[PDB]
């Protein structure tokens, strides 16, 4: 957590409904947007911190 | 019914997905209750259920 | 059973309720008192207070 891994995601087509097949998590917490509508709107860059 | 644990949030008014669009859809003016509980020991088989 | 939680099976019961438009058939435990007319009283009629 002191050296959290940041990865830039750009120039691709995202399908967030595939994400539920990757990890066993209950909910998909979101501030600003909704997990239902994330396939509709689209963004410039997506930054994944781990 | 029986649903996977990451899809219980789809059982709500105003939600769409796989199950909320193809299997079980709730109305937006819903007046009711949704009860969910883990049943891994009753619905889990080591060879796959 | 070796799957992580969130992929484990869950059991869901959805209780859909029908509001009071017909005469009521499902009413829980509450004893009904005698009817009092021509007096300013508090009244409860099938959940309507
Ligand atoms: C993760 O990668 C390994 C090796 O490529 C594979 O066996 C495993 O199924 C993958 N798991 C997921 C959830 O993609």
């Amino acid at each position: 957590v002191y050296a959290w891994n940041r990865k830039r995601i750009s120039n691709c087509v995202a399908d967030y409904s595939v994400l539920y097949n990757f990890a066993p998590f209950f909910a998909f917490k979101c501030y600003g947007v909704s997990p239902t509508k994330l396939n509709d709107l689209c963004f410039t860059n997506v930054y994944a911190d781990s | 019914f029986v649903i996977r644990g990451n899809e219980v949030s789809q059982i709500a008014p105003g939600q769409t997905g796989n199950i909320a669009d193809y299997n079980y859809k709730l109305p937006d003016d819903f007046t009711g209750c949704v009860i969910a509980w883990n049943s891994n020991k009753l619905d889990s088989k080591v060879g796959g259920n | 059973p070796t799957y992580g939680v969130g992929h484990q099976p869950y059991r869901v019961v959805v209780l859909s309720f029908e509001l009071l438009h017909a005469p009521a058939t499902v009413c829980g435990p509450k004893k009904s008192t005698n009817l009092v007319k021509n007096k300013c009283v508090n009244f409860n009629f099938n959940g309507l207070t």
